[PDB]
């Protein structure tokens, strides 16, 4: 038991012993990039790999070569914090050693000169945080892992739909990791065709010719041999007795003075056995049998030297004679069977327009790059460059492996290119499939589906950059002088930097981390996407892939996927899943050897799992764990049924692993329909963190793992006692066993305080520990937003009654009491980052000055002398955050205006007001201000104030560091000195600085004193350099964009509570929108007099089938019951025995469950705190498929005092009279999603307009009006309303005259319209007339 | 067959796959 | 036109036109320089390519815009648009005087109105507010009127109350299917940012309360106000255009209300007594003496208009329940007592409204429907309906049915092992036995749940 | 069939909406096809009153005034 | 020509100032006044295609977001038309010769 | 499948039963979400025809 478990324990229902504990939930993300960025001495993927791949670059026969030695990653310019505040990318400089050698002309090689230009710097590459995130523009960003077709060979069908003759077709596809696709496919005529990429179809044999194969060895390759002897006179044949299978006798089959088969008798296994045992090697045949047979090789007349017959030619009774008299004893023919061995390749040849190798190469080259004259060198170059070049083609390791394995090979690793054997083997396999031996693969199978991750993709982009810099280096090495240029001169920064910045900056898979929620981040980081580069499009596929495959089991979550335009194109990684060595998906299993179920864990890939029979997650075994039933439900191949006692190879590890971390948090999931469950785990990620993190009253036991594994919390690196606990920071003193010998003593965790999240929510850490408290290593030292005591709190549980209340909960609409909005529990804190930009216009520079034309003293008050708002000042819409003024000279005012200025004597300014003011309607408090300045422009007064302030604060911080660290160190020396020098009172008199002089008797302890000396001094100067650095990072003018002189970023923290229109939901996929906020007085209350927080609608329960919400309600109620009993007994003040007894009773519960418990934990100081935390309610755990049962719930309710029904009597808070029937009341954990009504709510009358076509366009956070579409027009058309429609599409929108001419009438009190013509159509006239088309407006 | 595609087929006047003759 | 950072952005038509002009001028030059045919011809081909690229790009080489791979859009593409098939009146157009937000319930509403947030109505009616404000003289000039509403001075809310009164607004939801997807209501000023939509209309909109959003539009011109009131008005479409059946039919909470009201148990307080009329029936119930539902004879007076355009009155002793009696107070005039004397399911509760319409006309049907909703909600709340875990009763015979049906599968399995039955026929058999078992358990649980 | 019957329309402004625009405008331009409006789609496009509804009074009144004295 | 030179200096000094040379450095390299860097650097940029697709791949393309800043708001136009009435009333209030002199 | 779900929502479903229910669920969501589009297309064809 850990140290925060003594604080609070979740009562765990459920039977199944956990054999394997939930792993690191961030595994994939971290491991991947950890592989991309790394030094791997050899080729396994990394920067090393791509480097080695393109390098060494050499010139074109100029014998100027640029090799790559080794690389390094410099320390980050700004660490994560500073990089965040400033907005710069978190990256490391890439320093790579390049060696430029010249080869003296001419060689034996070796070298005029090689210049070793010290590591040339190319770009900075982004770094991944400890949490698996990247920061690109001051913002945490996540790169989603990808799912694509694995490289290798793939055999498909496309039966059915093609050709409507049935027949199917069979096709093979060679899919490389990089490079052109090689496709093979049949046709209705059974002619084998080949196409490179998606290009023009070509008869298959044409590629073999390009591999330098004539007709003869093509036939030799795909066909067997039939030997025809003309021996004496007239026609014998070599007969392999198996050849006669699946055929009928065409003539008398006889030999050896014994007739084996008569004409008209189909040759069966009997005849075959007879012939076989009697060993008939040679049989005489008629001269008419070769009338149809196809000759194998070429045949010439030895005398005349003329070609009698070409290879693959059909012999005739006359051709037989013509080659017979030429002295030919032997004739080879194809073995062709329209059932068993098909005559495909032959006919394919008969459709082949080419003859020799070059003849084919011409057609291939003219296929790939048509229209232009072919060349020999060109055809050869292209063809050898396609699948045969180490540059343009790679299957990689996964590719070569899946390739060979699918080809039934031995070697699991080999060349990254194609070999003649490879292509030929693939063709052979396809033909074997068409012939009936072998089966086609399926695309959706997770064995054919490969997972990538950030590392792999970053590597690909960096590779692209390297090829584009390679072209440059070769381009420069063309004309190069000898000893002047070195590598930097050719090798740039920008290309590489731009490749990588393009990846992280803009790609479908690089996105902003979804941080409204600890679950949101962690469930984003485990994610799969079949979209983006090298993937399908939503528009293209198509239902098969989206659908849940049998192979999804234990690998991908069946029930968590998005419910949009892309369904099943995403999914999620399961709980126990992992990326296979080759990059497939594998899930933990338990190996059953003999009859015993072994607790040894075993990982099986998609194909590995295939033939085995896996047992079930829930299966009853006992004692030893031998199977209790004689037969148990299991799944073997693709399906599931009852299986015999020991046939079982394996068993599911956990009753979880099917689902994901999203679904694993849904209590009573087994009782919920898959749709509503999907919606539930989908919305659960949308819960905005609340002000007070509550915790779930009803739980699973995964919430802990989620909270900890996500970086939101603060976990102690090393266990010990807390020296110091502050809301700002926490200092923990390390134990000696965990601690290293030198540098001595403590870990100091600096807690993140109120700061902007990605979603404009707030992220704030609070200490969960107390001054002078023991902490275990790996224990929560603090809680992030929406985490309570190490568990995950996404929302708040509350008292809810199921009953119709006056229609105020009409559909899903939620009716919440006033107690809740007053208790401020569903309140939420927002952090908005607003920016003000001082730019450069030709008229002049913009000023951030507090001198603003046309503002009262009330307006300029909230700004300092410099024009920026004070920290901590509360603001609302319209308040000036940052004063900004831009030059506009010479108004060009008119008549009466002039007259007016003449009367009133105003100096109307040459400066327009651009100042940044709080957006309309949003109201909050300023928590921070930043000022970025061009390096070299004078810092304004305020910015200088800020800089001095940050400087002093920095010195205070660093000083604190050095003080706590030093005290921690000398406190160790004090203890080591007492170790065979012990002087107590003597030692602590003299100045501490003068300690290191005092030594010790001969021993290792003296050397320990030495160590502490070394490390002490190290920290001493480290302080110095650190302060210098920090001061510089403070004072440096941030590098800005062109035109912008300075930028002021104000950070507002708005506080919103809850109001009608906000979206709320349980974990069960039950939505709702708060309708009215009802007084406590009007709330239905019970006999005890305690009102209810929320009134739901029971009509929502039966239709949508989720019965889990009800069970959650009931059990939650029960838990709150135990809690209440404990509160009453603490308020009793009983003592320890009574309390402890009750708590234990609560933890035992009926029999048969796995929880265990005390009296280990200290009977006084510990137990009392456990109860203290337990009085709010008793947190329970309902494992997902192992969760509790009705009987257990009712039993716990008996331990309450509360009814079995879960329903009680309720009284209307209005009339005071009872309600007929009992109504279900309980505690349902509820989430506030962020659909907040003061985000959604929009309105516009007359706003800004679009330039190109004049149409309403919001530019100001002044909104563009609602789009009125076609259907909306049809709606007006069905009604008789013409004028509503005309004004809808003319005056209200598109008519530049109409809108204003209307507006004036609206204010005049006249409702009319003088519409004219909409500007869209008017533009269309010009656009049409711009062509040779004359479109006029006729008549009158 | 049936369903919404049936409706579409009807309104499109499309000749069925294996029709009769009158 | 210029941008921020001093940057520029322009249409691709300038690239294209520029190309055409340059090549044309160059052709003029090559003509005046007396160039060989091979050259001037190439210039003519290039000019043809340029003009073609300008008019419709893609029927030749697909020229790419400056430094950017993406093919430059041409005049033909300027006309075509895309996502269609959509010509910009078609796909949609942004419109002034309009807005949107999340919607909520508002059962207190008459079906002719809707709750409209204060702020929204302020921003939407802005010009009207200006003009009115200076119409009465509260504002010196339009400028000053803006500064008043911008101050949100205390006076203007009273003016907005004026501009709102007779001036309907159009409400629309996202998937507009039939014409009822847009309906006109009367704005009722409401504190909060959410729009309140009458429950009875929730059917036509197909709008749930789970966070669906609705849009508002202001009918500016007078003709649009009268079109909104005499056509698009909520009360004027009570019936589906697809079929004469009422679309204003009460949905869920309300029907559970009227159902729970009018249903009879075998026995309860007040069974078999006699009362002068519905008044003292309700009076009997509210005070707790008589159960909402109990078999009772009460004197009622029904009407029939079956004279010629004239209502006939008749009274009698009806054998009914206290609930039916109370509900009858809502039924106007000519309808018979027969309509409320049944159990009032969602179907019958509809035919009530339909008959009411085809008899008494529009107005009575409207107010009737309103009353039905109100009483439905109220009595549904009184009913204390709920859903518990024990509310769902599993048949006590389920396990046994499962067992026998499970024995069938093993019979057929043994038959397959013995070769008596083939594979396919076997599959059909087992599938049939389980399929029957399902019907068995269903028709068990339904008997148990229904009459027990 | 419906998708075919929709193809037939006299008004080219209407045809250019839901059909292939590029072809419609040409095919109409050669014949010098003169669109009289009349129908709904064209009137919506050109931004004048719908010839249904409240608009029927107007369009009819005009339609008769046209081809007349 | 000038712009081209400017592009070279950065090639010498890119890895040399293992970031990029400050926007003000190339200025001293070059012969001329040295604040001219910003101007020249700005002018040399090419415009962006107004058809440049912005997010969602959806028909929202860059040019669709360019508002008309040259148009005058109806809210102001009304006040102008009102100013006409105000001044007309006021000059109708003075003496006709004073009104003539002021209108003049 | 010849082995129907023998358990209901009130009772707990187990791993298999749920995993098997999943396909039906996803096909449901995808199908309906598609029939939205089909319906729309049909209405469009229809109003274009009339
Ligand atoms: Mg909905």
């Amino acid at each position: 038991y850990s140290y925060t478990e003594k604080k609070r324990i979740r009562k765990d229902f459920g039977k199944r012993p956990q054999v394997l504990d939930v792993p690191y939930l961030l595994s994939i993300q971290l491991d991947s990039f950890q592989k991309f960025i790394e030094q791997d001495p050899e080729g396994q993927y990394g920067l090393e790999a791509a480097f080695r791949s393109v390098f060494p670059i050499q010139s074109y026969s100029g014998n100027s070569e640029l090799q790559y030695v080794s690389y390094r990653l410099g320390e980050p310019v700004f660490d994560v914090q500073e990089c965040q505040i400033r907005g710069v990318t978190y990256s490391a400089p890439l320093r790579v050693k390049l060696r430029l050698v010249i080869y003296e002309r001419e060689a034996p090689e070796g070298t005029v000169k090689d210049i070793k230009e010290q590591e040339v710097y190319m770009g900075e590459i982004p770094l991944m945080t400890d949490n698996g995130t990247f920061v690109i523009n001051g913002t945490e960003r996540v790169i989603v892992s990808q799912l694509h077709r694995s490289p290798g060979v793939f055999f498909d069908s496309d039966k059915g739909k093609t050709h409507s003759s049935g027949k199917v077709l069979y096709n093979a596809r060679i899919i490389p990791y990089r490079g052109s696709w090689l496709d093979f496919e049949f046709d209705p005529k059974d002619n084998l065709f080949v196409r490179i990429d998606r290009r023009r179809k070509l008869p298959a044999t044409i590629i073999l010719r390009a591999l330098n194969y004539t007709t003869e060895q093509i036939l030799d390759l795909f066909f067997e041999k039939v030997i025809f002897e003309i021996r004496d006179n007239k026609l014998q044949m070599e007969l392999v007795p198996e050849r006669l299978r699946g055929e009928t006798a065409s003539f008398d089959i006889e030999a050896n003075g014994k007739v084996y088969v008569e004409k008209g008798r189909r040759i069966t296994a009997r005849h075959i056995r007879q012939l076989e045992k009697d060993d008939v090697k040679l049989i005489e045949v008629p001269v008419e049998y070769i009338a149809g047979k196809v000759v194998a090789k070429d045949y010439i007349d030895e005398s005349t030297g003329e070609l009698i017959c070409a290879a693959n030619m059909e012999l005739s009774l006359d051709l037989l004679a013509k080659l017979s008299q030429s002295g030919h004893k032997r004739i080879e023919t194809l073995f062709t069977n329209d059932l068993d061995h098909g005559p495909y390749i032959s006919e394919t040849l008969r459709v082949d327009p080419t003859n020799d190798r070059l003849s084919a190469l011409v057609e291939i080259y003219r296929m790939m790059r048509p229209g232009e004259p072919p060349t020999r060198e060109a055809a050869e170059s292209l063809f050898e460059n396609l699948f045969f070049s180490e540059d343009r083609y790679d299957l990689s390791a996964v590719g070569r492996m899946k390739f060979n394995r699918s080809l039934l090979r031995e070697e699991i690793e080999g060349s990254g290119i194609l070999s003649k054997d490879d292509i030929i083997d693939v063709m052979k396999k396809l033909i074997d499939i068409r012939n009936g031996k072998g089966e086609v693969d399926d695309i959706d199978h997770l064995g054919n589906r490969r997972i990538r991750s950030v590392g792999e993709m970053a590597e690909n982009q960096f590779r692209v950059g390297l090829v584009r810099v390679e072209r440059a280096v070769k381009e420069r090495l063309s004309l190069g002088d000898l000893d002047t240029l070195m590598p930097q001169d050719m090798i740039n920064a920008k290309p590489i930097s731009a490749a990588v910045k393009e990846f992280f900056g803009s790609s479908q898979l690089s996105q902003f981390m979804d941080q409204n929620n600890p679950l949101s981040e962690i469930t984003h980081k485990r994610r799969i996407s079949a979209l983006g580069p090298g993937g399908l499009t939503r528009e293209r596929a198509g239902f098969e892939v989206r659908d849940v495959h049998p192979t999804h089991y234990g690998r991908v979550c069946p029930i968590e996927t998005p419910e949009g335009p892309n369904i099943g194109l995403i999914n999620s990684l399961s709980v126990y899943a992992q990326t296979n060595e080759y990059g497939f998906l594998e899930t933990p299993y338990r190996k059953v050897t003999d009859g015993v179920v072994t607790d040894e864990i075993h990982y099986l890939s998609a194909i590995e799992e295939g033939n085995y029979v896996i047992a079930q997650a829930n299966s009853n075994l006992d004692e030893e764990g031998h199977f209790v039933e004689d037969l148990v439900t299991c799944r073997s191949k693709g399906e599931s049924s009852l299986f015999s006692r020991d046939q079982v190879d394996y068993m599911d590890v956990s009753t979880q692993q099917v689902v994901s971390v999203g679904a694993s948090l849904i209590p009573f999931l087994e009782h919920d329909d898959a749709n509503r469950a999907l919606m539930g785990a989908n919305m659960q990620r949308q819960a905005v963190p609340t002000l007070r993190a509550d915790k779930p009253l009803v739980g699973t036991g995964m919430e802990r793992a989620v909270a900890v594994d996500s970086g939101v919390t603060a976990v102690a690196k090393r266990g010990g006692v807390v020296q110091y606990v502050d809301a700002s920071r926490i200092v923990i003193k390390v134990n000696e066993d965990e601690m290293y010998p030198g540098e001595a003593g403590i870990d100091i965790y600096n807690l993140t305080k109120y700061t902007r999240s990605n979603q404009n929510t707030c992220i704030n850490q609070m200490p969960c520990v107390s001054l002078g408290e023991p902490v275990e290593r790996g224990d929560v030292l603090a809680d992030g937003p929406s985490t309570d005591l190490g568990e995950l709190a996404l929302g708040q549980n509350m008292r809810v009654a199921f009953m119709p209340w006056n229609g105020y909960n009409f559909e899903d609409s939620i009716l919440v009491s006033e107690r809740v909005v007053q208790e401020d529990r569903f309140t939420t804190i927002h952090i908005q980052e607003l920016a003000c930009v001082s730019r450069d216009t030709k008229l002049g520079p913009e000023e951030i000055t507090a001198d603003i034309p046309n503002v009262g003293e009330a307006a300029l008050s909230k700004l300092d002398e410099s024009g920026i708002v004070y920290i901590g000042a509360e603001v609302t819409g319209g308040d000036i955050l940052v004063g900004k003024v831009t030059p506009k000279g010479e108004t060009q005012l008119t008549p009466e205006e002039k007259l007016l200025r003449a009367i009133f004597g105003e100096k109307a300014s040459d400066v327009k007001d651009s100042s940044l003011r709080v957006p309309n309607g949003v109201s909050g408090t300023v928590i921070d201000v930043q000022v970025f300045t061009r390096d070299g422009v004078e810092k304004d007064k305020r910015a200088l104030e800020i800089e001095e302030m940050q400087l002093k604060q920095a010195k205070k911080d660093l000083s604190e560091e050095l003080q706590i660290l030093e005290a921690g160190l000398f406190s160790r020396i004090r203890a080591v000195l007492v170790a065979g020098g012990v002087e107590a009172e003597k030692l602590d008199k003299l100045p501490r600085d003068r300690w290191l002089e005092l030594g010790l008797t001969d021993e290792e302890k003296q050397n320990q004193l030495e160590q502490l000396a070394e490390q002490y001094d190290e920290l001493k100067h480290e302080f110095e350099k650190k302060l210098e650095a920090k001061r510089r990072k403070i004072t440096q003018g941030d590098d800005l964009a062109p035109g912008v002189l300075k930028i002021v970023k104000v950070y507002l923290a708005v506080k919103r509570r809850i109001q009608p229109g906000d979206k709320m939901a349980g974990r069960h996929g039950n939505k709702g929108v708060i309708s009215k906020i009802n007084p406590i007085e009007d709330m239905p209350y019970d006999e005890n007099g305690t009102p209810v927080d929320i009134v739901l609608n029971p009509l929502g329960v039966p239709s949508r089938m989720n019965i889990g919400q009800i069970l959650e309600t009931h059990l939650g109620m029960a838990a709150k019951g135990i809690g209440d009993k404990i509160n009453a007994m603490l308020k009793q003040q009983q003592e320890v025995a009574k309390l402890r007894e009750f708590i234990q009773r609560a933890y035992d519960l009926g029999a048969d469950v796995r929880q265990k418990v005390d009296l280990s934990t200290f009977s006084d100081e510990e137990v009392m705190r456990l109860a203290e935390n337990l009085r709010k309610g008793m947190p329970i755990a309902t494992p997902v498929f192992d969760g509790a049962k009705e009987a257990e719930i009712k039993e716990l309710l008996k331990l309450g005092d509360l009814p079995t029904s879960g329903q009680i009597r309720l009284y209307d808070g209005r009339t005071g009279e009872q309600f007929e029937r009992p109504v279900t009341v309980g505690y349902m954990y509820m989430l506030k999603l962020n659909h907040l009504v003061d985000d959604k709510m929009h309105a516009r009358s007359t706003g800004s307009y679009s330039l190109v076509t004049q149409q309403p366009l919001g530019g100001k956070a002044q909104f563009g009006g609602q789009r009125f579409g076609e259907m909306e027009v049809w709606a007006l058309e069905a009604y008789g309303a013409a004028y509503t429609l005309q004004e809808m599409l003319t005056v209200k929108s598109d008519d530049v005259n109409g809108r204003t001419k209307m507006y004036k009438n609206i204010v005049d009190g006249n409702h009319q319209m003088e519409p004219g013509m909409p500007e869209s159509f008017n533009v269309l006239l010009k656009e049409i007339r711009s062509l040779g088309i004359n479109i006029e407006l006729e008549d009158e | 067959t049936g369903g919404l595609p049936r409706v579409a087929d009807l309104f499109e006047a499309r000749r069925p796959k294996e029709p009769a003759i009158l | 036109v210029p941008l921020d950072g001093g940057r520029f952005a322009t249409s691709d038509l300038n690239d294209l036109y520029r190309r055409v002009i340059n090549r044309n001028n160059r052709l003029k030059r090559l003509l005046d320089l007396a160039a060989p045919d091979i050259i001037v011809r190439n210039e003519k081909r290039m000019l043809q390519e340029a003009v073609d690229a300008l008019l419709d790009n893609g029927r030749r080489g697909r020229a790419i815009t400056g430094s950017n791979k993406r093919p430059l859009k041409s005049l033909a593409d300027m006309i075509k648009g895309k996502q269609g098939r959509f010509r910009q009146n078609l796909l949609g157009k942004r419109v002034d005087y309009s807005g949107r937000s999340v919607i909520t319930v508002g059962p207190y509403l008459r079906l002719h109105q809707c709750g409209l947030p204060k702020k929204m109505a302020l921003e939407l009616f802005k010009p009207f507010i200006y003009g009115k404000l200076e119409l009465r003289g509260l504002a010196t000039t339009i400028k000053a009127a803006k500064k008043m509403v911008e101050r949100e001075e205390a006076v203007v809310w009273d003016i907005l109350d004026e501009v709102i009164r007779e001036h309907p607004v159009l409400l629309n939801r996202a998937p507009t299917l039939h014409r009822l997807g847009i309906q006109a209501f009367e704005p009722v000023l409401i504190e909060g940012k959410a729009i309140q939509l009458h429950p009875l209309v929730c059917a036509a909109y197909n709008a749930d309360f789970d966070g669906d959003q609705m849009a508002v539009h202001v009918p500016l011109t007078l003709e649009a106000q009268l079109e909104a009131r005499a056509l698009m008005m909520s009360t004027n479409n009570i019936l589906s255009p697809a079929n004469g059946e009422p679309i204003i039919v009460p949905s869920q909470d309300v029907v559970l209300g009227l159902y729970y009201m009018t249903r009879d148990c075998v026995n309860a307080k007040g069974e078999g007594m006699v009362l002068t009329g519905p008044k003292e029936a309700e009076r009997l119930y509210r005070s707790g003496l008589a159960s909402l539902h109990a078999r009772v004879k009460v004197r009622i007076t029904e009407y029939e208009k079956d004279a010629n355009g004239e209502l006939v009155a008749k009274t009698s002793l009806k054998d009914t329940t206290v609930g039916r009696a109370i509900l009858w107070m809502i039924v106007p005039k000519g309808l018979p007592y027969s309509i409320v004397n049944q159990a009032l399911g969602k179907k019958a509760i509809s035919k009530m409204l339909n008959t009411c319409y085809r008899i008494l006309g529009l107005k009575p049907t409207v107010i009737f429907a309103d009353q039905i909703m109100y009483t439905g909600f109220a009595y549904a709340a009184r009913s204390g309906a709920s859903v518990g875990i024990d509310d769902m009763v599993i048949p006590e015979k389920k396990h046994e049915i499962i067992s026998e049906a499970e024995a069938e599968v093993a019979e057929i399995q043994e038959q397959f092992q013995s070769g008596l039955v083939t594979a396919g026929e076997r599959y059909n058999k087992v599938i049939d036995i389980w399929a029957a078992a399902n019907d068995r358990v269903s028709k068990a649980m339904m008997d148990n749940l229904q009459t027990e | 069939g419906i998708t075919k019957a929709s193809l037939a329309t006299e008004s080219f402004i209407s045809a250019a909406s839901f059909q292939e625009t590029t072809r419609v405008l040409t095919e109409a331009a050669v014949a010098g096809k003169r669109d009289e409006l009349r129908g709904l789609k064209e009137n919506v496009i050109v931004g004048r009153l719908i010839p249904a509804g409240t608009g029927y009074a107007y369009h009819q009144d005009r339609m008769r005034r046209r081809a007349a004295g | 020509e000038t712009i081209n030179k400017l592009n070279r200096i950065s090639r010498q000094m890119l890895q040399e100032m293992g970031r990029e040379p400050t926007p003000e450095e190339l200025a001293e390299r070059m012969l001329m006044p040295e604040d001219k860097i910003r101007k020249v650097l700005k002018i040399a940029k090419e415009p962006i295609s107004m058809e440049t697709p912005i997010g969602d791949d959806e028909d929202s393309h860059l040019g669709d977001f360019i508002e008309d800043t040259t148009l005058e708001l109806p809210l102001d136009s009304a006040t102008t038309e009102s100013l006409r009435a105000a001044t007309h009333d006021v000059l109708a209030g003075l003496t006709a010769r004073e009104a003539k002199v002021l209108r003049m | 499948i010849e082995t129907p779900i023998t358990a209901n929502f009130r009772e707990g479903l187990n791993v298999l039963q749920y995993f098997i229910s999943t396909h039906g669920a996803r096909k449901g969501l995808a199908d309906t979400a598609l029939k939205t589009a089909n319906s729309g297309y049909l209405t469009r064809r229809l109003v274009d025809v009339a």
